[PDB]
């Protein structure tokens, strides 16, 4: 429960989990992208290239 | 679960349970008054008896709908694996910005 | 951790990851190419 | 004595996010390029699916 | 104040192309390393804005090399260089890319050219040729030319550039960088017992 | 009220902000805005969309400024990146889950519940907020849910 | 003064306001001009045989967010450039902060 | 001898994509770009003109 | 080769 | 006549429910569906925000 | 899992005419479109939108 | 009688599988080799003479 | 968690938990008129000693 | 005196030679030669001055 001041005009809470979200780039022969991204706290990166 | 007098949104917060299989989903949309409360097996608000959506299968409400947003890990959509062309909404009805 | 086999961040403290072979050019002739930010370091915290 | 009354409380009613769709904001009449905007932001005529 | 003392340099701005020769024959980007093959062009004034930059006038075969020069960045990318690298003396402490907006040459209803003659928007108040009293009326201006706002006046842009305080540095490398005082191709053995003509 | 210009705009990705391309195969797509209000900024703040101006581009051009790579050191340098050994990794300080729960109308209480979620890595927490007429809908692209251009 | 169109005595007496400005500009770094964390409009980075969208980012990350806050950490972000117009949205530490 | 190029090559590219597409809010084109068989290319140095 | 009728016929010069 | 005006268009859907499969390869197959059956989404329980 | 897909791909592709055609009486669609060597463009299932 | 038209722009739809990854490579193997076709005729598979 | 005035109706869902000992319920009304909120240290919230 | 040309309809024309590939593959790939390549000059071999 985030307690606050209350605000004149309709705003936004920016909600910023700092989680984890980095790649890996290969290139195994000339023409291929094997670049791996994860969502690692998330734990939903479930398709990566 | 109703939508509000003229208001247009509504989510869904239900908690954890073993999602083992399953076939697929169907949404649907009818008036509050225009269906009965279970229970007790008899209703004194309810005094409207025709022309029920739910209990008989027809449904009018369908084309009203305007976008299907799904989300279960509160990070990726439905397709995890960006299939569909839109990854996060899903468009019914269109507000019109590319007709194509 | 396993789940940092690819990732990197878990699997070798920083630097011998990729073939060791090339940090030749980095600390000899390495203002051409400044690279130490391709292959970004691990981050690293005892418990 | 003169305030206007209303029991207002919205700690117990839950404030998840909102999520950034392509047009879900409380009430924002705003501006389109030259076909003209939206009147407001959930009112009865969005239903009406307009073509230009 | 002279150029030849203090760095007080100035016309380093009015440069078009210094175009180099090694064996009055050839240009020393004959071999082809650049998108002009031979010109070496500081700054080409609207003809194809792909050779210029975002926001100056600068043709980006000269504007690769000012960051090529004193600074180890091109290649890479482009860093904005750290808080020591610069000197008072060194590139983009001196220079930085501007522009205006004034008037066309034909659009308007009625144009009809004004020089010095007559300024008329808040003269014989202040100021109307020399420094004295009040001796006019009050009225509208003649010469100010507005762009901005609800007065429907159109012109395009006049962008360049304002370089004084730096000089113009070129390596002797392969790549072109100033790695140190030898370079790769200033005094290698090719570059250091032939002898060779400059008709730049 | 009317500048023609071009500007260059290059790569704000984090994961493939600085990274070496092999010689191969390719093909690319990127996108840009024409909505006058949400792309270009005013100082006040004011709608720029049905207010007079509008945004036409000729040109596109696409550059590459690349070292001038050593061909004695060629098929030495590519061969090496050619393997499942060496990899690049992008990593950020800040690596942020930002979603939006505002405080609508007159609000003092927000409350938060995430249900069970797998939790394994974490750097911190940030909070701030920001006008709701400020933001754009950032879904499908522009919409009349954003006028404030400043 | 008066409350006529053209021609009126009392419009003598009429002061003048000054209109205020707004320059219409470009945010640090040209930011929001691509759609980098937008879904719809998403990059494709493909192989000519290959085709395989490589560029993936949903919602909760805004790429274009992520990059400025690191450009706060490279270096001193008070020098200008301008094809990296760093235009850093800023005031005098006297026009907000009140030196009565 | 053992570093930078000797033979000539070309520093930048000036390429222009294929097929164009305009719409409300999107500006598309499909570029279709092969890096060349021998030398690199850096992604910080990748911009667009328009 | 040409998926009709296939032969292997080159010439180097 | 010579009139100068601009249409709209909307659809209907009456006595009909959605259908959506619960497949990676887009095909509503079976009580064992590709990724409803799939173990990856049928392991320890976890959220929901629809 | 053994006829399935955990990879990142699209679903529904958009293309334009690379050359634009504005004749009398003809228009030249003209594409420039190269099928995914990992995909499987369903040629039972191509159309055009006018 | 007063009337004209003309085209503008042709949105090409090639709605194709999310088809298994794997098998998008291998199961094309025989129509790849030189032995298998798709044939595809119709009963008016036929010329006219007028 | 409060019950509005004119609002009867009154929701309970709690998030999933690691629970394990349990002995049962317990349900009551309590009223604001009679209850500050305390956490502070002091409250002048509290206007009533009822 | 008011009078001006615009343009309407473009288009660019190649009248190749309809040759057997057979000898059109092979000569243009001896043309792809280091040696055997291609050379234009001019009547006018003459510089300007202004």
């Amino acid at each position: 429960t985030f307690e606050v001041d209350p605000m004149d005009e309709p705003t936004l809470l920016y909600v910023l989990f700092e989680v984890f979200d980095v790649v890996r780039v290969h290139r195994p022969h000339r023409g291929v992208i094997e670049t791996v991204y994860l969502r690692t706290p998330f734990s939903a990166g479930n398709a990566t290239t | 679960y109703p939508i509000p007098a003229n208001a247009t949104n509504v989510p869904i917060s239900i908690p954890s349970r073993n999602w083992a299989a399953f076939r697929g989903w169907a949404f649907t949309r009818l008036k509050t008054k225009e269906t009965p409360s279970l229970g007790s097996g008899y209703d004194p608000y309810y005094t409207y008896s025709g022309s029920i959506p739910y209990l008989d299968g027809t449904f009018y409400l369908n084309h009203t709908f305007k976008k299907v947003a799904i989300t279960f890990d509160s990070s990726v959509s439905w397709p995890g694996n960006d299939r569909l062309l839109t990854p996060n909404e899903f468009e019914i009805k269109r507000s019109v910005d590319g007709e194509g | 951790m396993p789940q940092w086999s690819y990732m990197h961040i878990s699997g070798q403290d920083a630097s011998e990851y990729l073939s060791p072979g090339l940090v030749q050019f980095a600390r000899a002739t390495e203002t051409y190419f400044s690279l130490n930010n391709k292959f970004r370091n691990p981050t690293v915290a005892p418990t | 004595s003169t305030n206007s009354f209303d029991g207002s409380i919205v700690s117990s009613y839950l404030t998840t996010r909102m999520p950034p769709w392509a047009g879900v904001r409380q009430n924002v009449m705003g501006s389109s390029i030259d076909g003209r905007p939206v009147l407001p932001a959930n009112s009865t005529t969005l239903t009406y699916e307009t073509v230009s | 104040s002279i150029p030849y003392l203090d760095g007080t340099f100035y016309l380093n701005h009015t440069f078009k192309k210094v175009a180099i020769t090694f064996d009055s024959s050839v240009s020393w980007p004959g071999n082809d390393r650049l998108l002009t093959p031979n010109e070496f062009e500081i700054k080409r004034s609207v003809d194809g804005e792909g050779y210029n930059v975002a926001q100056c006038n600068m043709t980006k075969d000269w504007f690769l090399v000012q960051m090529l020069a004193n600074y180890n960045i091109g290649y890479q990318g482009f860093y904005i260089p750290e808080s020591y690298k610069d000197r008072m003396y060194s590139f983009f402490r001196n220079f930085q890319p501007m522009s205006r907006q004034v008037v066309d040459d034909t659009k308007y209803k009625d144009y009809q050219q004004v020089g010095i003659l007559h300024q008329h928007n808040n003269s014989g108040f202040v100021g109307y040729l020399a420094p004295t009293m009040r001796e006019g009326q009050a009225y509208p201006a003649n010469f100010p030319y507005p762009l901005i706002g609800k007065t429907a006046v159109d012109s395009i842009t006049q962008k360049k550039f304002l370089c004084d305080r730096t000089l113009w540095r070129i390596p002797f490398s392969s790549n072109f960088m100033s790695m140190g005082a030898l370079t790769d191709l200033g005094q290698n053995l090719l570059y250091a017992n032939s002898a060779h003509a400059l008709d730049m | 009220r009317y500048v023609p210009f071009h500007i260059q705009v290059p790569q704000k990705f984090f994961a493939i902000k600085n990274l070496l391309l092999l010689p191969g195969s390719y093909t690319y797509e990127w996108n840009f805005r024409k909505d006058v209000n949400m792309v270009l900024q005013s100082s006040l703040g004011n709608d720029l969309r049905v207010d007079g101006a509008s945004i036409k581009f000729d040109s596109i051009c696409l550059y590459a400024t690349f070292f001038p790579m050593a061909h004695n050191t060629a098929s030495t340098l590519e061969a090496m990146l050619r393997n499942d050994t060496n990899d690049q990794s992008f990593n950020d300080y800040l690596s942020a889950a930002n979603m939006l729960y505002p405080i609508p109308a007159n609000a003092t209480n927000v409350p938060i519940s995430i249900p069970s979620r797998n939790w394994a890595a974490f750097r911190g927490w940030a909070f701030t907020r920001l006008k709701t007429k400020e933001t754009p809908s950032l879904g499908s692209g522009y919409d009349p849910y954003y006028t404030y251009s400043g | 003064p008066t409350i006529k169109e053209g021609n009126s005595r009392e419009l003598m007496g009429q002061q003048s306001m000054p209109n205020r400005p707004n320059y219409i500009a470009f945010r640090d770094n040209f930011i929001g001009l691509m759609y980098y964390n937008s879904t719809g409009n998403m990059g494709v980075l493909a192989g000519q045989a290959s085709q395989l969208n490589a560029v993936v980012d949903l919602q909760d990350r805004n790429t274009e967010l992520s990059y400025q806050l690191l450009l706060d950490s490279i270096g001193d972000r008070t020098r200008y450039f301008s094809m990296w117009n760093q235009a850093v949205d800023s005031y005098d530490p006297d026009v907000r902060i009140i030196e009565n | 001898h053992d570093v930078t190029t000797d033979r000539s090559q070309r520093l930048t590219l000036r390429f222009i994509p294929v097929d164009r597409e305009d719409t409300a809010y999107s500006y598309k084109a499909r570029f279709t770009l092969a890096v060349g068989d021998n030398r690199v290319l850096d992604m910080a140095s990748t911009y667009f003109d328009i | 080769r040409p998926s009709f009728t296939p032969r292997q016929a080159i010439l180097t010069l």
